[PDB]
DNA sequence: TGCGAAATTCCATGACA
DNA sequence: ATTGTCATGGAATTTCGCA
DNA sequence: TGCGAAATTCCATGACA
DNA sequence: ATTGTCATGGAATTTCGCA
């Protein structure tokens, strides 16, 4: 108010008035010379009305808010009033895109076992062949070996039936899955009770997560639509082939294939790989411990220079998943409860839950 | 001679009719040389057709060099004949009323019976549902020969499931009471 | 065949085989002891045999179908018949993925004069709002001005409607616009010659070409969802208004708005800057003309480590731009008729046409 | 005295009623005071609610400080106050019977009437499609006591539509003919 | 103990929709 | 309560064949 | 002729679907 | 016959106020 601006007129100084320039009276208002001309200086009690005027016309950040203000007034340190304002436009705050990147993706190690994780997923709506509409894709971890059944629909009753006929095979430890409807059932949880297996779910809207067999289903697609050139989509019965093509063909930086990293030597298919023609088995079996323990691992990528990585307790907001047209990009913000690895956190949510997330789906809420 | 390696040679048979369980009365057997591992496929008749729909789910998973069995009408057709052929599969025979495996196999083999037998008992209808379960007692089963099951000698490693209380696989009182009933 | 290898199989030294090696015969056939084991020699004539047996397997590129031979035969130079293979391999070059990125975008200059050059489009479907579906947007290339009219579809006869309002006001030189179907049809092009304006076109499936007006887009979605912000969407009362905002709002890197940059001095809207209180009309014009002649422009970013430049006469393939499901991403290879911009080609097309396209919906084709 | 600025003062007034052309009967006509430059917006009637509907679509563009008007129902209506000092423009009414302008505007406002009488002859029925060539016209003139049309003034720079055949603006001895005619 | 060429390894690119 | 992956083909680097 | 703080400029991020 | 763009908010840098 003008407790300050009168105090001021006659020519006494107060901290963030600079003493060196002219404060006079004008129209009734306090206004002072400036290099840029001359600006109204308001009372404290008013302006915070008008940054939000500003900021109003067209919902505006840090500086395109300022050049408006700055047409009119002038006053000391703008811009923290400026931010202050903009650290509470709920609008603003959901609407608007993050310039901060996520920190350098983790690679997990290595299943060290085949059996020891399946990452399951489905492919589809395909073309219809024979009734099938999907695939069913199971990948071991460890070895990259891969099944694949067709079905007729993303379906738990279907998953169900592929992995019985699996798992007369072995029995895997952990089979990690996102969250689609077919593998989240309590009759798929069931399912696993049953027979000892973990369930291990992906972070929700974050298929990087199932990397492993998100990968396999490019090579998958690939292989079938070359097969398919200048021929009608009829792929069921090519997943036979593609299956046993894709088990048996080499990884360039491993140099082995999923088949060898499994059983330790080649069957008879084509181009057999002999060099333990003279080893027994036992022997064989030892190179096999000793080749799966020594594969190549990546390693996290450098940081890009503007990440951000979550600490406990900092204000963050989820990306809405399926957002209507001409509805906020984000949710309301939310605090970090628990940090659990660089790139996985838990948060008190938008209802009131709490959410394991992927920082992916996250921004850092600005302004603190 | 090189030593004996899995995918070697598949040793194939059929057992049944059984009683039909969800439409199926039979089972096709397979059974790796070296190894002992054994996969087992439920067909409706023991025809080449139900055997060559059956090996094709197999050999999209590893193929034998050799294939053995005795001269059952299925593997001796010629359509079967020229399936293994293209798939560069050799066909062995034993010769007939002479059946001849090996002794690893043979016991496999009678384990595969006696397992069945004692499961289709009480529920003769249900066997369908049961074949993952049975598969998977063959396989973590202990060899006396070997110091080692089939799943260890066919991935190098031990198993999520072992079968620590190697079983009776012997028809109790009860049983050689409703087998002698349901068999009458 | 065999002219070669007998030569070889005595001991007479054959140009490509190292005579540190001892080459012998076996069950019929050439062999060797190379390092790794003993491989079969193959007679010339059964090689392109065998490197095409191995590469069919899974469709396998250089190593991972090197690997697959190297399992059975040693000859001299096999990745040069591999590769030779590679580059024949039609259903391989029409599915596989490039790696190589383009080379680094260009920035044109910005035009030199409002109305030089309008850059057109239209946001929608949008939810319906008083029957209507979508927006024109209209963007003035050199002062960002934008005009917005609310449409009932993406037709040349709204958009005609529309521009007979707009050109009321002025008449530009160019509109450019991308290939949907509202801009290319011949009515529009007879509406255009009407009035002796230039209708100048995106190359096709490439949006980055109407970014001017793309990016404003953005914006103009932005505010209006903010607007929007628990409403129902009744977007077409908001477009006067959005329309206003956007035009009067400051560019930080600029610092004008594009409003100024239209008419060199702010109208009664709030916030209205003062600065040329004093100078005539004529004197404001002066410094309009300055200010518009020295803004900001960007220069093209370095090109990353593994880009591609088109070379005349080169074998290049352009995206397949709907590609149905199991179906390859790629049409055949064709030949760069002309290097219009480092950026810009014609093609011999995929039919016999010529087509002008982006670099960026191009990959070069591999192995030559 | 401050100098005179574009959207210093916008003038406006009706034309009409004229013969109905898609439904319209009369012009809204806006001129900026400073440069000369017209807007003319095609209404159904000489109401508030047609003024306000249309003075929309320029206040989207752009807002003058003051709006000149003379005594016309449509401007002196309450409603069409609260809608100006809801956008902070200020009105400006002459005193009735008495319209003053500026001389720019007044020469302005004139050629407007001449050039809309000579296009409607022959086709009294098709002026609203010809609104915006006629606009062009009128903002591509050149102005004798400035060196400069007003769009050069409003813009700042030359414009792709220079109408340097500066027209006759006059009725021909076919028209006055066809005119003394169509108004008998 | 060094050269030219071949073989191997490296790694940015892009797609799993 | 969880976490990216890896075929690909030019280019960079190392190894081979010979002296 | 140099300090501490504010003001300005820089610029990677991401979305135009 | 053509071609990316630019609001955004932390951080890096420069300028300001004072001595
Ligand atoms: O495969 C799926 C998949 C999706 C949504 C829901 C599901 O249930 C899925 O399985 C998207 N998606 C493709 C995809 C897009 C981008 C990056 C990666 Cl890594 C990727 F795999
Ligand atoms: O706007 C359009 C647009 C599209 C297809 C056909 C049209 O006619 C369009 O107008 C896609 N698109 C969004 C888009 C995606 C990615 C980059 C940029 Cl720059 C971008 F603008
Ligand atoms: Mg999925
Ligand atoms: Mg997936
Ligand atoms: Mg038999
Ligand atoms: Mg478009
Ligand atoms: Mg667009
Ligand atoms: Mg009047
Ligand atoms: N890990
Ligand atoms: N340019
Ligand atoms: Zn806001
Ligand atoms: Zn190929």
């Amino acid at each position: 108010l003008d407790a300050e601006l009168d105090q001021l007129l006659q020519g006494h100084y107060i901290k963030g008035y600079p003493k060196q320039y002219t404060y006079f009276l004008e129209d009734g208002k306090v206004k002072v010379s400036r290099p840029e001309g001359v600006k109204i200086i308001p009372p404290q009690s008013d302006r915070q009305k008008i940054v939000l005027q500003a900021h109003n016309l067209a919902h505006t950040g840090r500086e395109a808010t300022l050049l408006k203000i700055a047409n009119l007034y002038w006053w000391p340190n703008m811009r923290k009033d400026v931010v202050k304002q903009l650290g509470r436009c709920q609008q603003c705050l959901i609407t608007n895109a993050s310039n901060k990147a996520s920190g350098p993706i983790l690679r997990p190690d290595r299943p060290q076992k085949p059996f020891d994780k399946f990452f399951i997923d489905y492919i589809g709506p395909l073309p219809p062949s024979q009734g099938y509409l999907y695939v069913l894709v199971v990948v071991d971890g460890m070895t990259g070996f891969t099944w694949l059944y067709p079905t007729k629909a993303p379906s738990t009753s279907a998953t169900v039936k592929s992995l019985n006929v699996l798992t007369s095979i072995a029995i895997p430890k952990v089979i990690h899955s996102d969250q689609g409807a077919a593998f989240t059932s309590s009759t798929f949880a069931e399912w696993a009770k049953e027979r000892g297996i973990h369930l291990e779910f992906s972070t929700p809207y974050h298929p990087q997560s199932s990397g492993k067999v998100e990968r396999k289903n490019s090579d998958i697609k690939r292989l079938l639509t070359k097969l398919l050139v200048g021929r009608p989509t009829k792929w069921y019965d090519l997943l036979p082939v593609v299956q046993l093509a894709l088990n048996n063909t080499y990884s360039p930086v491993l140099k082995y294939t999923p088949h060898q990293l499994l059983f330790g030597i080649d069957s008879n298919t084509p181009f057999a790989n002999q060099d333990t023609l003279d080893l027994t088995r036992e022997e064989e079996l030892s190179l096999l411990q000793e080749i799966r323990t020594s594969l190549y691992h990546p390693s996290t990528p450098p940081a890009s220079s503007r990440s951000w990585s979550p600490v406990v307790g900092q204000l963050v907001q989820e990306r809405v998943a399926r957002p209507a047209s001409l509805r906020p990009r984000w949710h309301k913000p939310s605090t970090v409860l628990k940090v659990l690895n660089p790139r996985t956190v838990v948060i008190l949510d938008h209802l009131g839950n709490n959410r394991t997330v992927s920082i992916d789906n996250l921004k850092p809420t600005s302004h603190q | 001679d090189r030593p004996q390696k899995p995918f070697d040679k598949f040793f194939i048979d059929y057992i049944g009719p059984l009683p039909p369980s969800q439409g199926y009365l039979y089972v096709l057997v397979v059974v790796d040389g070296m190894t002992g591992f054994t996969w087992l496929y439920p067909t409706k008749a023991p025809s080449t057709s139900a055997t060559v729909k059956s090996l094709n789910v197999l050999t999209s998973i590893a193929i034998p060099k050799v294939i053995h069995s005795d001269q059952g009408a299925a593997f001796t057709s010629s359509t079967f004949a020229e399936w293994a052929k293209e798939r560069g599969i050799h066909l062995e025979f034993s010769t007939p009323y002479h059946p001849q495996s090996s002794g690893k196999v043979e016991r496999k083999n009678s384990d595969i019976k006696r397992l069945l037998t004692k499961l289709l008992v009480g529920r003769p209808t249900k066997w369908y549902d049961l074949l993952p379960v049975v598969q998977l007692a063959l396989n973590n089963t202990y060899s006396p020969v070997l110091k080692y099951t089939p799943h260890q000698l066919l991935f190098g490693i031990d198993s999520n499931t072992p079968f620590a209380n190697q079983d009776t696989l012997d028809l109790t009182r009860e049983e050689e009471l409703s087998l002698l009933q349901e068999i009458r």
